[PDB]
DNA sequence: AAAAAAAAA
C-alpha cells in the first residue's frame, strides 16, 4: 500500500493537494516507484473506523482505492498517438515490421 | 483536605470521613436509619462549609556547592509544609530547616514497577531563616547614633569612595562617579506630566587587565539591587521572563516583554559590545524610563522600566589608538553613546 | 402521541408551495414560483429547492414564518414530509426515495460570531467571515440497513446519531437478537460531509484581541463551496455536538484547568461526565467577497448589440478609443495593450512541440508619466489578472519555491505570481531591480510557458501559460535620446528578445 | 441557614422604602434611591439593580443583613431577588411585562480589595472583592439546565428538571399504556442551555515589590457577564470563593488530595456638544491655537506642527466607479540629528488620534500557531489595525529590506494580498504615514545632500506626501531661548473635545475644491514649471511633478476640511503651496 | 532536549 497526492500540474495554484490510500495486490508489487508520477484504474470502495470517528463527531468513513491498473505518465504527456497500459511494448507482427 | 463531609439530603446524621492519604475515594450509599431503610432516600452529597481544611505547600531544596564532593552533580530534596508555617521562606535563602523525614509511596505515579522502591519527603516543622534581612532602613535607636556618627565624621564622599574596593588601587574618580551613581539623580517627575528619571548611566572604557570587572563586581555586591547579565550564556535574562514555560501544568505564565528586576534595579553588563540585537534592542527599549513593550501572543503586561545602567566595554583592537578616538569609540550606535 | 402543531405547519407550508402565486412583471400573470421550479428538477434531475426567506415572511405571518425559522430543528421533519407529499402528487418519477435538501435564504439580518449565544440553538441564523481551512469530502452514513446475524433477516432505515448505532430489537419472533446486527453496505445511502472553519473579520474585532473561531459542517450540495481565505455568509441553524469519546464506542478511548458543564448519572455514561461545545450546520452558502456557445446565451440586446458593432464601419477607430478613459495621451500604449489583451492562437504540431501564443509587451519611461495607470486599469479590467513588484518580500518571488515545517513531513511548493496568473495577464512593476534566480527563470518562464525544478527530493514541471506586461525606469532617471535602449537599460539582452513589443 | 427567611427580607424592604442618602452624608459630615430607581426601572423595561454596601451599612438594622449576606451570599441573593420581585406589584399598586423578566442585584465595594498572594482556606464561600488584568477569555460553553427524553416506542416526550448537573435518569415511560423500560432515548439538540464563560485573570503588578511573579486566578462568569472583558482589560471583581475537587484519572472515581480554587463574581467595573464646535470653529485665529496645542513643550517648530496636525485633520476620499478609487492619506516624513525630541512628537500623536499604531524598525499579516490552542489562525498586522487612522513609524532607517517592499505596495496601491498555506486573499490598508529617520554620522551635514545620510531609496523617498529637516546648528541666541524655555518647563490647552472635533469632521464634513481655485492651481503648476528652466539650455531638474498637484490639492482639500467648510477658497490653496514650497526652499544641496 | 542535513538570505 502507498500514498497517492495530487499532481502538481492539475492542483489549482496557491492550493493544497489530497491524500489517498492505494492498495496494491499481487503482481502489482514494486510496479511504482516513490515520486514517479502514475496513473491508476482501481475501484473505490469505503470501510468502517473508529478514531476518525471519534474525532469528526460524525459517522463518517474511511476510503481507499484498490488497484487494478497502473500506467506510468512521468515525461512523456503526450498520450494521443495509442493506446495501453505501456505505450513501449511491441507486438510480434511488430517486430517482423 | 483533613475531614470531608455529606450531606445526606434531610436525613438525619450527615455522614463524615477523613482520609490521610494523597488519595480520596467517595462514598456511594449512607447508615441514614430511613436511608438505611430497604429503598433509597437522596443521593449523598459532599458538602463543602462542613469540611475542615488546611493550607498546604510544597518546596524543593539543592545542596550548597561548598558541600558537593568534587566530581559530582548536587541533589535535591521535597519539603512538605502545612499550618501556620506556611509563607515563612521565599526561594533564594539559606536556611535549617528541621522535620520529619517520611516515605512516600510510588502509586500514585501508577506504573506497576518498582516493587520495593519508594520516593521520600521532609515535613517541615521548625524553619530557622538565617541569611540577612535588608529592614527597607527601618528607623531604630541604634542605626540614630549611628547617623549621628555619621554627621561627626565630616565629609563622607572621599572616604566612602576609598572604601568600596580597596584590593582596586587608584581610580578615586571612577568611585566618585559609583557613589554618584549610588545616590541617583532628580526624578518624581515635572509640571505637566513631561518625564524625567533619576536613575544615572555610566559606561566605562578600557583595556582588559584594569580591574574594571572586579570594581562592577565589588558594587554589585555593595548594592542590594544589583544585577550582572552579558550577552547569552544564560537565555531567560532578557526579553523573557524567568516563568516562561515553568509550571508542570505547562500553564504558559509570561509578562510579555520585560527584563530581570529593572523596576528600580542596577543592571551590570560585561563585554557590552558582545550582545546580540535582542538584547542591544532591550538596552535601547530600557531608555529614559521606558517601558518596555513588545507583544507576541496579545500579552501587554509592560514592566515599568526605571534602572540605571553600568556598563563596562572595550574596543576590538583590545588597545587604545593615536588615530581619532570615536573610532575607536564602543563600536555601538552614535545614539546610544549619546 | 401526533404533533398536530408540526402537522398544523407542515399543511401550512404545503399550502403556500402549492398556492404562492405570485407575479413578477405584468407580463407574469400568475408564474407559480415553486412549480416552475418543481418543473426545472424535473427537467434537471436535481434534488435541492431554494426558498426565500421573505417570500415565506407574509405568509400567515409569524404564526409560520417565526414558527418555522425559531423551532426549526422541531419542524424539520413536517417540512420534508410536506414537501415529499406535494412532489408526489405532482412528480412521481422524481422521486426515483431520494433526499431532496431546502435551503432557506435572504434573512433579516445577519450575526457575528462574537454575538453567538446558547438561546439560539436549533433556530434558523445566518452568520458570515472568513474561512481558513476546509477538509476532504467524506461519505457520511444516513440511513442504515443491517442483518440480524443468527438469523439473517433485514432491519433498515436505522436513523442514526453522533454515534454510530446499531439496532435494538429483531421483528422475527422466533429471534431475540441476542447477537448482534452486521452493516449491509450496499444497502445504506452515504451523504457527503465537509468540515470548514471560519473565524471574525478585521471590522468586527476590536483593539488587539484573539479572533473567535467557530466550526461549520457542510452536507450535500454545498461541498467546496467556500475556498480558504473568502468572505462567505453562511445560512442554517445553529446545533451542538457533545464529546463522542465519552458515548459508548466500539473502538478504544487552557484544557488542563477543566470546570466544565459536565453532566453524570445516566445508564451508557456510567461513571464519566460529558461535555459540550457548539457548532454550527449550514445549508446555503454565498460569497461576498465556443463561438456558438456563447451565441446560445440569447437576448434581444445581446443579438442588437453585437450584431451592431460587428457590421459597422469603425470599430477599430472607436476600439482604442474605449481603453483606459482616465488617462491623458499615450495613443500607441492603448492599442498595445487592446492588442495584449486579445492575445494570439495558440498551436501545437504534430510531434508535440509548442508554440509560445502570447505578446509580451515592455513599458519604459521617465518618472510620473502614467505609466502604472496603465498596470492598474489592466488588472481592474483583465479577468484572471494580478499585480506584483518587481522585489518580492515572500520567498516565492516571481515563479515558485519549496518550503518544509522543520522535522515535519510537508515537502511542498509555494506558488509565485506567475504561477497564479495562469492563463491571465501578470503585471510586474519595476522590473529593474529583480534577482539573479527569477533574472534567470524568466527567460525559461516566457518562451517555454513552463517551468521546472528539482530540489531536496522532490521534482515537477508546471505549468505557467501567462501574458506578461512589464514597467521599467531608465538608468539615471530620465531616459538619454542620444544612447540606445540597450545602453540606457541595464536589463540583459536574452531578456530583450523575449518581450515582443516596446 | 433558618433566620433570614423571615424577618431579614421585611427589614430590608422597610429600608428599600425608607432610605434616603441623606443618612450617608451626614455619615461623611461634609434622596430615596430604592423608590426612584425602581420607578426609572418600571418606565425603562430594564431588570437590574446595583447595590453598594456602604449605604447598605449605613442603617443600623441593615448591618446584621451585611454579615449574613458575607457567610451566606447564595440565599440571600435569591430571597432578595424575590423580593424585589414582588416590590413590582407592591409599587404598581401593568403585570405583564413583569411576568416575563427576572431579577438580580450587584453587590459591590462590600470588603476590601484583597491580594491573590494573600488567599487562606478561612475564605472559602466568602464574598470578597478583587482587582487584576484580564489574560484570556474563551468561547461560550453551553450549560444543560432542561433536560430532554423520548420514549422512541411510542414518540412520547417530556421535560426532566435538573439538579447540581447530576440528572436523575427515568427508568420506565410514564405511558403505562406501553410502560417499557429501555425505550428512552434523549435528544441533545431539543434541550435548554445556559451561557458559562471562563476568564483567565492576573494581579496588578503593584502587588509585587520584590521582583517576584504574578499568579493567575481563574474567573466564572454567567448571561449578562458574558463577554463583558476582553484581553488586556483592566477591572475588579466581586464574588465569592469556591473550591472544586479534581477528577484527576477520567476511567475511576479517585479524587486528589488538593482542590482547584477558582472565584464566581456577580459585578464587574473597570479600572449636544456640537454647539461647543461652531463656537469655537467661528473663531479666526482657530488655526494656530489649534497648531500650537497638540504640542505644549515643543519650542517653536510651528509650520512643521502645522503640517501634523492638517495630515491629522485628512483629505477627502473618492472611489468614483468609472475611473477608480484615489488616495486620500497624507504621508510625512521627519529626518534631523538625535537633538531634536522627534520621538515626543510621535507619542504625542499616536494618542491624540483615535486609531494609529506605534511601533518600532512582522508589520503586516503572517499566518501564526496557537499558543494555548492547538490550531491555525490568520491573524492581521499593526498597518492593517491602521485603517484610517495615522501608523506612526519610528527608526525608519533600519527598516531590513524585505519589509521595505512591502511599504512599496501599501502607499501606491492601499490593498495587501496574502497567498500563502493554501490562502489568498486581499487586506484593505487605507492608512496614513509619518515617519522619522536619523542621519549617518554624529551630525548631518548642510553640504551633503538629504538622499546620502538618510540611507533611504530614492524612489520611496520621492512617494511620499511632503518631507521635513531639522538642523540643529549652535548659535548664541537660539541656545540661550531654549534653555530659558527648557529650565522654565523644568521649573488653552483642549480635552478630547479635540477627538471629537476630529471624528466629527471626518465623519459629517466632505468638503470638494471648485472652479476659482483651479486657476490658481494652475498658475501655481505653471509658476513652479517656470522656475524648472533658466536662461541655460541645460534642461534643468524637472521638480515641477504631478506629485506636486497631487499633494497640493489634497492639502487644499484638507484645509478645506477643517473650521467645517464645505467648499475650498484661496487661503486654501495658498496656505497649500506656501506650506509646500517651504520644504522645497529647503531641499536643495551645495550648489545653488 | 540535542545532533545533523538543506535551501535561502
Ligand atoms: N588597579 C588594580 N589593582 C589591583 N589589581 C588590579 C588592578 N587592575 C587590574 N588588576 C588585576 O586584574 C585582574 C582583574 O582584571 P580583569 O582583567 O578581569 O578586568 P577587565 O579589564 O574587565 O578585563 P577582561 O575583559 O579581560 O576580563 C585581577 O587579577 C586584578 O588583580
Ligand atoms: N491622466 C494622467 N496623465 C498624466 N499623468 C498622470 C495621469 N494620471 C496620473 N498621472 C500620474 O502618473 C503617475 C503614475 O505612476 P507612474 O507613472 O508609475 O510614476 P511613478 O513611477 O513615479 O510611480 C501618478 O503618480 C500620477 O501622478
Ligand atoms: N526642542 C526641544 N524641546 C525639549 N526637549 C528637547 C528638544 N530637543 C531635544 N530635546 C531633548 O533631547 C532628546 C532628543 O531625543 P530624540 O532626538 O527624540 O531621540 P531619537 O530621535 O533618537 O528618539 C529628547 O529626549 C528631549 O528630552
Ligand atoms: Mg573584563
Ligand atoms: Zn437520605
Ligand atoms: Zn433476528
Ligand atoms: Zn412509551
Amino acid at each position: 500500500r502507498v500514498t497517492l497526492q495530487e499532481a502538481p500540474g492539475t492542483v489549482p495554484p496557491g492550493r493544497l493537494p489530497r491524500h489517498r490510500e492505494v492498495i496494491l495486490l499481487a503482481d502489482l508489487v514494486d510496479v511504482s516507484k516513490p515520486g514517479e508520477e502514475v496513473e491508476v484504474t482501481g475501484i473505490y470502495k469505503n470501510n468502517y473506523d473508529g478514531n476518525l470517528n471519534a474525532k469528526n463527531g460524525f459517522p463518517v468513513f474511511a476510503t481507499i482505492i484498490e488497484a487494478n491498473s497502473i500506467k506510468r505518465r512521468e515525461g512523456n504527456t503526450a498520450n494521443e498517438g495509442e493506446e495501453g497500459l505501456d505505450v513501449f511494448s511491441w507486438t510480434e507482427e511488430e517486430e517482423r515490421e | 483536605v483533613e475531614v470531608i463531609a455529606y450531606t445526606c439530603d434531610q436525613c438525619g446524621y450527615e455522614v463524615f470521613q477523613e482520609v490521610n492519604s494523597r488519595t480520596f475515594t467517595p462514598l456511594s450509599e449512607c447508615t441514614s436509619e430511613e436511608c438505611s431503610q430497604n429503598q433509597t432516600k437522596g443521593q449523598l452529597f459532599m458538602s463543602t462549609r462542613a469540611s475542615k481544611f488546611s493550607a498546604f505547600q510544597e518546596c524543593k531544596i539543592q545542596e550548597l556547592s561548598q558541600q558537593v564532593p568534587v566530581g559530582h552533580i548536587p541533589r535535591s530534596l521535597n519539603i512538605h509544609v502545612n499550618g501556620t508555617l506556611v509563607r515563612s521562606l521565599s526561594p533564594g535563602d539559606i536556611v535549617d530547616v528541621t522535620g520529619i523525614f517520611l516515605p512516600a509511596p510510588y502509586t500514585g505515579f501508577k506504573a506497576l514497577k518498582a516493587g520495593l522502591l519508594t520516593e521520600t519527603y521532609l515535613e517541615a516543622q521548625f524553619v530557622r531563616q538565617h541569611k540577612k534581612k535588608f529592614a527597607s532602613f527601618s528607623l531604630t535607636s541604634d542605626v540614630e547614633e549611628r547617623v549621628m556618627e555619621l554627621i561627626t565624621s565630616g565629609d563622607v564622599y572621599n572616604r566612602l569612595a576609598k572604601s568600596i574596593a580597596p584590593e582596586i588601587y587608584g581610580n578615586l574618580d571612577v568611585k566618585k562617579a559609583l557613589l554618584l551613581l549610588l545616590v541617583g539623580g532628580v526624578d518624581k517627575r515635572v509640571g505637566d506630566g513631561m518625564k524625567i528619571r533619576g536613575d544615572i548611566n555610566v559606561c566605562l572604557m578600557g583595556d582588559p587587565g584594569v580591574a574594571k570587572s572586579q570594581l562592577l563586581k565589588a558594587i554589585c555586591k555593595i548594592s542590594p539591587r544589583g544585577v550582572y547579565t552579558t550577552g547569552k550564556g544564560s537565555s531567560g535574562v532578557g526579553l523573557t521572563a524567568a516563568v516562561m514555560k515553568d509550571p508542570v501544568t505547562d500553564e504558559m505564565i509570561l509578562e510579555g516583554g520585560a527584563l530581570v528586576l529593572a523596576d528600580n534595579g542596577i543592571c551590570c553588563i560585561d563585554e557590552f559590545d558582545k550582545m546580540d540585537e535582542s538584547d542591544r534592542t532591550a538596552i535601547h527599549e530600557v531608555m529614559e524610563q521606558q517601558t518596555i513593550s513588545i507583544s507576541k501572543a496579545g500579552i501587554n503586561t509592560t514592566l515599568n522600566a526605571r534602572t540605571s545602567i553600568l556598563a563596562a566595554a572595550n574596543p576590538l583592537y583590545g588597545r587604545y589608538n593615536p588615530r581619532l578616538s570615536p573610532l575607536d569609540n564602543i563600536n555601538l550606535p552614535a545614539a546610544l553613546l549619546s | 402521541v401526533d404533533d398536530v402543531t408540526g402537522e398544523k405547519v407542515r399543511e401550512a407550508f404545503e399550502q403556500f408551495l402549492e398556492d404562492f402565486s405570485v407575479q413578477s412583471t405584468d407580463t407574469g400573470e400568475v408564474e407559480k414560483v415553486y412549480r416552475a421550479q418543481i418543473e426545472f428538477m424535473k427537467i434537471y434531475d436535481l434534488n435541492t429547492i431554494y426558498i426565500d426567506y421573505q417570500h415565506l415572511s407574509m405568509r400567515e405571518n409569524g404564526a409560520l414564518a417565526m414558527a418555522i425559522s425559531e423551532q426549526y430543528y422541531r419542524f424539520l421533519p413536517f417540512l420534508q414530509k410536506g414537501l415529499r407529499r406535494v412532489v408526489r402528487k405532482y412528480a412521481p418519477e422524481l422521486l426515483n426515495e431520494r433526499v431532496f435538501q431546502i435551503s432557506f435564504f435572504n434573512l433579516p439580518t445577519v450575526h457575528r460570531i462574537r454575538d453567538i449565544r446558547s438561546e439560539k440553538i436549533g433556530s434558523l441564523l445566518s452568520i458570515s467571515g472568513t474561512v481558513t481551512r476546509t477538509s476532504e469530502v467524506r461519505p457520511e452514513l444516513y440511513k442504515a440497513s443491517f442483518t440480524c446475524d443468527m438469523c439473517r433477516a433485514i432491519v433498515d432505515n436505522v436513523e442514526q446519531s453522533f454515534k454510530y448505532t446499531e439496532p435494538t430489537f429483531c421483528p422475527n419472533p422466533s429471534c431475540e437478537n441476542r447477537a448482534f446486527w452486521t452493516l449491509n453496505v450496499t444497502r445504506s445511502r452515504f451523504l457527503d460531509w465537509q468540515k470548514v472553519r471560519i473565524q471574525e473579520n478585521a471590522n468586527e474585532i476590536p483593539t488587539g484581541s484573539m479572533p473567535r473561531t467557530l466550526d461549520v459542517i457542510l452536507r450535500g450540495d454545498s461541498v467546496e463551496r467556500a475556498k480558504p481565505g473568502d468572505r462567505c455568509k453562511f445560512t442554517g441553524v445553529e446545533i451542538v455536538v457533545p464529546d463522542v469519546t465519552q458515548l459508548g464506542l466500539p473502538g478504544v478511548k487552557k484544557t488542563t484547568e477543566g470546570l466544565n458543564s459536565g453532566v453524570t448519572g445516566l445508564r451508557s455514561l456510567g461513571v464519566r461526565d460529558l461535555t459540550y461545545k457548539i457548532s454550527f450546520l449550514a445549508c446555503h452558502v454565498i460569497s461576498i467577497g465556443d463561438q456558438e456557445v456563447f451565441l446560445n446565451s440569447l437576448s434581444s440586446d445581446e443579438i442588437n448589440e453585437l450584431k451592431e458593432m460587428v457590421k459597422d464601419e469603425h470599430i477599430y477607430d472607436k476600439l482604442v478609443r474605449s481603453i483606459a478613459p482616465a488617462v491623458f495621451g499615450h495613443e500607441a500604449v492603448k492599442k498595445g495593450i487592446l492588442l495584449q489583451m486579445l492575445g494570439g492562437v495558440h498551436k501545437s504540431t504534430v510531434e508535440g512541440i509548442k508554440l509560445r501564443g502570447d505578446i509580451n509587451i515592455c513599458v519604459v519611461g521617465d518618472p510620473s508619466t502614467s505609466k502604472s495607470q496603465f498596470l492598474k486599469y489592466v488588472v481592474g479590467f483583465a479577468p484572471r489578472s494580478v499585480y506584483t513588484s518587481g522585489k518580492a518580500s515572500s520567498a516565492a518571488g516571481l515563479t515558485a519555491a519549496v518550503v518544509r515545517d522543520e522535522e515535519g513531513g510537508d515537502y511542498t511548493i509555494e506558488a509565485g505570481a506567475l504561477m497564479l496568473a495562469d492563463n491571465g495577464i501578470c503585471c510586474i512593476d519595476e522590473f529593474d531591480k529583480m534577482d539573479i534566480s527569477d533574472q534567470v527563470a524568466i527567460h525559461e518562464a516566457m518562451e517555454q510557458q513552463t517551468i521546472s525544478i528539482a530540489k531536496a527530493g522532490i521534482h515537477a514541471t508546471l505549468n505557467a501559460r501567462t501574458s506578461i506586461l512589464a514597467a521599467a525606469n531608465p538608468v539615471g532617471g530620465r531616459y538619454n535620446r542620444k544612447l540606445s535602449l540597450r545602453g540606457n537599460l541595464n536589463m540583459t539582452a536574452p531578456i530583450m528578445s523575449r518581450f515582443d513589443l516596446f | 441557614t433558618n433566620v433570614s427567611i423571615q424577618e431579614c427580607t421585611t427589614n430590608f424592604r422597610n429600608f428599600l422604602m425608607s432610605f434616603k442618602y441623606k443618612f450617608r452624608k451626614i455619615l461623611d459630615e461634609r434622596e430615596l434611591y430604592y423608590i426612584k430607581q425602581l420607578n426609572e426601572m418600571r418606565e425603562l423595561g430594564t431588570s437590574n439593580l446595583n447595590l453598594d454596601a456602604r449605604n447598605l451599612l449605613a442603617y443600623k438594622q441593615t448591618e446584621d443583613l451585611y454579615h449574613q449576606l458575607l457567610n451566606y451570599p447564595q440565599e440571600v441573593i435569591s430571597i432578595m431577588d424575590q423580593t424585589i420581585k414582588d416590590c413590582m406589584v407592591s409599587l404598581i399598586v401593568d403585570l405583564d411585562e413583569i411576568e416575563t423578566k427576572f431579577y438580580k442585584v450587584r453587590p459591590y465595594n462590600v470588603g476590601s480589595c484583597k491580594g491573590m498572594r494573600e488567599l487562606n482556606p478561612n475564605d472559602i464561600d466568602k464574598l470578597i472583592n478583587l482587582k487584576g488584568l484580564v489574560l484570556r477569555s474563551t468561547p461560550v460553553i453551553p450549560d444543560m439546565k432542561v433536560a430532554f427524553f423520548k420514549c422512541n416506542v411510542c414518540d412520547h416526550t417530556m421535560a426532566v428538571e435538573i439538579d447540581r448537573g447530576v440528572i436523575q435518569e427515568p427508568a420506565r415511560c410514564e405511558r403505562i399504556d406501553c410502560n417499557e423500560p429501555n425505550s428512552m432515548s434523549l435528544i441533545h439538540n431539543r434541550c435548554s442551555f445556559a451561557d458559562k464563560q471562563v476568564i483567565k485573570l492576573q494581579e496588578t503588578p503593584d502587588f509585587v515589590p520584590d521582583g517576584q511573579t504574578p499568579h493567575s486566578i481563574s474567573l466564572c462568569v454567567y448571561d449578562e457577564l458574558v463577554d463583558s472583558c476582553r484581553a488586556g482589560d483592566r477591572i475588579e471583581v466581586t464574588g465569592t470563593f469556591r473550591s472544586i475537587p479534581i477528577r484527576a484519572n477520567s476511567r475511576q472515581r479517585v479524587l486528589k488530595s488538593l482542590y482547584k480554587t477558582y472565584v464566581d463574581v456577580v459585578h464587574v467595573k473597570k479600572v449636544q456638544d456640537l454647539a461647543k464646535i461652531r463656537e469655537v470653529a467661528a473663531r479666526e485665529d482657530l488655526y494656530s491655537l489649534l497648531a500650537r496645542s497638540i504640542a505644549p513643550s515643543i519650542y517653536e517648530l510651528e509650520d512643521v506642527k502645522k503640517g501634523i496636525l492638517l495630515q491629522l485633520f485628512g483629505g477627502t476620499n473618492k472611489t468614483f466607479t468609472k475611473g477608480g478609487r484615489y488616495r486620500g492619506d497624507i504621508n510625512i516624513l521627519l529626518c534631523g540629528d538625535p537633538s531634536t525630541s522627534k520621538s515626543q512628537i510621535l507619542q504625542y500623536v499616536h494618542k491624540i488620534t483615535p486609531r494609529g499604531v506605534y511601533t518600532s524598525g512582522g508589520l503586516t499579516a503572517y499566518i501564526t500557531r496557537d499558543v494555548d490552542t492547538k490550531q491555525l489562525v490568520l491573524e492581521s498586522g499593526a498597518l492593517v489595525l491602521s485603517d484610517g487612522g495615522v501608523c506612526c513609524i519610528d527608526e525608519f532607517d533600519k527598516m531590513s529590506d524585505s519589509t521595505r517592499s512591502v511599504l512599496h505596495e501599501v502607499m501606491e496601491q492601499q490593498t495587501i494580498s496574502i497567498a500563502k498555506a493554501g490562502i489568498i486573499t486581499t487586506l484593505n490598508a487605507r492608512s496614513s504615514i509619518l515617519a522619522s529617520a536619523n542621519p549617518i554620522g554624529s551630525r548631518y551635514n548642510p553640504n551633503l545632500p538629504v538622499t546620502e545620510n538618510i540611507d533611504l531609496p530614492p524612489p520611496l523617498l520621492s512617494r511620499f506626501d511632503l518631507v521635513y529637516l531639522v538642523l540643529d546648528k549652535v548659535d548664541e541666541k537660539n541656545d540661550r531661548e531654549l534653555a530659558k524655555h527648557l529650565t522654565n518647563l523644568y521649573l488653552v490647552l483642549p480635552v478630547e473635545f479635540l477627538t471629537m472635533y476630529i471624528s466629527y469632521a471626518k465623519e459629517h464634513i466632505h468638503p470638494i475644491i471648485t472652479e476659482a481655485a483651479k486657476t490658481e492651481l494652475v498658475r501655481a503648476y505653471v509658476g513652479m514649471r517656470k522656475m524648472g528652466d533658466d536662461s541655460r539650455s541645460d534642461e534643468k531638474r524637472i521638480t515641477a511633478t504631478t506629485r506636486q498637484l497631487e499633494s497640493m490639492i489634497r492639502l487644499a482639500e484638507a484645509h478645506a476640511k477643517m473650521k467645517l467648510k464645505n467648499v475650498v477658497e484661496l487661503e486654501d490653496v495658498q496656505e497649500a503651496v506656501r506650506l509646500i514650497r517651504s520644504a522645497i526652499k529647503d531641499y536643495a544641496t551645495d550648489p545653488k
